[PDB]
């Protein structure tokens, strides 16, 4: 049959958030201005020979809209924490995403995965060894992705699964 | 004099402080009665540097931190004096028919019909989207000029985009974050009702949908409200032209 994930796109503005998750639900990348307040999908993957349902929701990186993070934290089961790699604020920001999502669930095993987007550009102000130190210290996996190119975007969304799906299998 | 001054200096501070950033400069400046020339060579800075519309206040953008605190401070007395009469409506209405906005058919009770509640939630977004536009003169002066003033830089180089970006800014920044909390923003006392925060945040996504000019392409089940939003698309421009020409 088939266990049912609730993955949650999290990260600062324009980062890529929605551009990674519309390569997943609908195979295209768009160069628009679209800002985020939430958005929810659903797809049906096949992640290590077993169908899974994602249900995956995109937020709002504008920090306007911060008052709604408490909802969905509660809610999702595991988080894409992503940065771009030509933003420092944005990589300094996944440590408040990681303490608000800790406080939240009073937890601090909570499944997540750090995504570093935006690697297709020649524009780098994180270095990958500086994120996968980050990632190591949370004890978290590190995944560079473009959402441009769809690199790593599949992986991006199976490694989280994975991750939540060790963590309800404890 | 105090101009070059700040803008030098604004360089230095690292984009995690920008929010303070831009406290303490629309601060300053307003008490110089400066805050058009500050808010001119903050935007014309950023406006002479992109290529293209798409390109422009993207990621970081100290011209969008200046501005989300303008609205903040000088939108307040206008957001709450629009907004309240219209939350307290929808809060105290006695219709339980009337009472679900859930349009997601995923997440539907099978007690609730899908037609109806698009309809529900449409009659809200159109009560909001109303009394918006309608608005005009009840608009703070202050903010007025820094619509003007955002609207006459973006117009000296993209043209045709300049109504739409004071448009998207009123909303994006200003608006819809007080309709999606309305209590974090001060508006109500208490958190509206879980059902009543469905609707608010789900009309927010069609009123930003209007302000940007975008149609729904992304969630299936907003799509079929992209008929409403067309139908806008017209009164929402000519609210924008009277706010900021
Ligand atoms: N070069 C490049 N550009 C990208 C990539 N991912 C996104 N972008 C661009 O960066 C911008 C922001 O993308 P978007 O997906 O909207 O980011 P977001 O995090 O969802 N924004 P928000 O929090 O406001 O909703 C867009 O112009 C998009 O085309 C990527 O991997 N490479
Ligand atoms: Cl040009
Ligand atoms: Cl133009
Ligand atoms: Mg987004």
């Amino acid at each position: 049959g088939m266990t049912e994930y609730k993955l949650v796109v999290v990260g600062a503005g324009d980062v890529g958030k929605s551009a990674l998750t519309i390569q997943l639900i609908q195979n295209h990348f768009v160069d628009e201005y679209d800002p985020t307040i939430e958005d929810s999908y659903r797809k049906q993957v096949v992640i290590d020979g077993e169908t899974c349902l994602l249900d995956i929701l995109d937020t709002a990186g504008q920090e306007e809209y911060s008052a709604m993070r408490d909802q969905y934290m509660r809610t999702g089961e595991g988080f894409l924490c992503v940065f771009a790699i030509n933003n420092t604020k944005s990589f300094e920001d996944i440590h408040h995403y990681r303490e608000q999502i800790k406080r939240v669930k009073d937890s601090e095993d909570v499944p997540m995965v750090l995504v570093g987007n935006k690697c297709d550009l020649p524009s780098r102000t994180v270095d990958t060894k500086q994120a996968q130190d980050l990632a190591r210290s949370y004890g978290i996996p590190f995944i560079e992705t473009s959402a441009k190119t769809r690199q790593g975007v599949d992986d991006a969304f199976y490694t989280l699964v994975r991750e939540i799906r060790k963590h309800k299998e404890k | 004099g105090e101009l070059p001054i700040a803008m030098a200096l604004a360089n230095v501070v690292p984009c995690s402080q920008w929010d303070e950033l831009a406290r303490v400069l629309v601060t300053l400046f307003d008490s110089r009665h400066l805050l058009y020339q500050l808010l001119w060579n903050m935007f014309s800075k950023e406006v002479e540097l992109a290529d293209s519309m798409q390109t422009l206040f993207r990621g970081n953008s100290l011209a969008s931190k200046i501005m989300t605190f303008c609205f903040k401070v000088y939108g307040a007395t206008y957001l709450q004096k629009l907004l309240d009469p219209l939350l307290r409506i929808v809060i105290t209405s006695s219709d339980w028919q009337h009472v679900s906005f859930e349009v997601d058919p995923t997440r539907l009770e099978p007690s609730e019909s899908l037609e109806e509640n698009q309809r529900n939630l449409l009659q809200m977004t159109e009560k909001f989207f109303h009394a918006i536009i309608s608005s005009s003169s009840e608009f703070p002066p202050q903010l007025r000029s820094v619509c003007h003033c955002l609207y006459q830089v973006v117009s000296q180089r993209f043209p045709q985009n300049s109504i739409g970006a004071v448009g998207s800014a009123m909303f994006l920044r200003f608006i819809n974050p007080a309709i999606v909390s309305p209590y974090e923003a001060g508006i109500l006392d208490k958190k509206p009702p879980p059902r009543i925060e469905r609707g608010l945040k789900l009309m927010s996504k069609i009123l930003q949908s209007i302000a940007n000019h975008v149609l729904f392409t992304k969630e299936e089940h907003m799509r079929p409200f992209n008929d409403f939003v067309k139908s806008n698309f017209d009164a929402a421009r000519r609210f924008f032209l009277d706010i900021a020409s």
